[PDB]
């Protein structure tokens, strides 16, 4: 599924992400845009054997299990395949754990590079939320 | 990513020594820069980790209060200042880094790190 910007903003709001660990809704929409271009099926293989999954590009070295990295961790206690669903719940629930780890949204590289220090509220402007 | 260590060598007990690590390539993709050490008879252990995008720091119990990890992010530099050094600090010190986030609970584990410097001997008298 490729979400529309405003469609995703609404779904993220419904999932309680607005102001979650202090990050306004625009931050979350912007992160999805640059991490996955709003695509719930997005995957990216990394040099360590791990894979980034789904709309928020969550890494299998730490957060989910895909079997392909023996001794890796699964801190969200889910199969990585759950992060490729057309509904965002599993990704959002896992993302909540990630952002609560102690370094905020900096754990998302594309958020740091493309969202942090920008007018993130632009990503939700003009949506009827 | 190449990590280039400098500093080290001999130091007296209760004294101070600064180690430096300079990171190759662009500043932006480095996540953690973290000093490890390996002492006579023991495995490599995490000493002090720094998350470069917030400045947050994490120390092993045996150095809390005596060692300080810090950075100059613009230069891809990380520093370890050892104050109040003790015999147990004698070890080979190596800086590691990652280009992907690592949960804080694993930030002092060597298996978390993908890039390493040379090792720099520190000896406490
Ligand atoms: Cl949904
Ligand atoms: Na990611
Ligand atoms: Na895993
Ligand atoms: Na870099």
């Amino acid at each position: 599924k490729v979400f529309g910007r405003c469609e995703l903003a609404a779904a993220m709001k419904r999932h309680g992400l607005d102001n979650y660990r202090g990050y306004s809704l625009g931050n979350w929409v912007c992160a999805a845009k640059f991490e996955s271009n709003f695509n719930t099926q997005a995957t990216n293989r990394n040099t360590d054997g791990s894979t980034d999954y789904g709309i928020l590009q969550i890494n299998s070295r730490w957060w989910c299990n895909d079997g392909r990295t023996p001794g890796s961790r699964n801190l969200c206690n889910i199969p990585c395949s759950a992060l490729l669903s057309s509904d965002i719940t599993a990704s959002v629930n896992c993302a909540k754990k990630i952002v609560s780890d102690g370094n905020g949204m900096n754990a998302w590289v594309a958020w740091r590079n493309r969202c942090k220090g920008t007018d993130v509220q632009a990503w939700i402007r003009g949506c009827r939320l | 990513v190449q990590l280039v260590e400098s500093g080290g060598g001999s130091v007296q007990a209760g004294g101070s020594l600064r180690l430096s690590c300079a990171a190759s390539g662009s500043t932006d993709s480095i996540e953690y820069m973290t000093w490890f050490r390996q002492a006579p008879g023991k495995a490599r252990e995490g000493v002090a980790a720094l998350y470069t995008h917030t400045g947050n720091t994490y120390y092993t119990d045996s150095v809390k209060g005596r060692f300080t990890i810090s950075q100059d992010k613009a230069k891809n530099m990380a520093y370890l200042r050892m104050d109040s050094v003790k015999s147990e600090d004698t070890a080979i010190y190596t800086c590691g880094a990652t280009r992907k986030y690592v949960p804080v609970r694993f930030a002092l584990d060597q298996s978390s790190y993908d890039y390493w410097g040379q090792g720099t001997q520190v000896t406490v008298s």
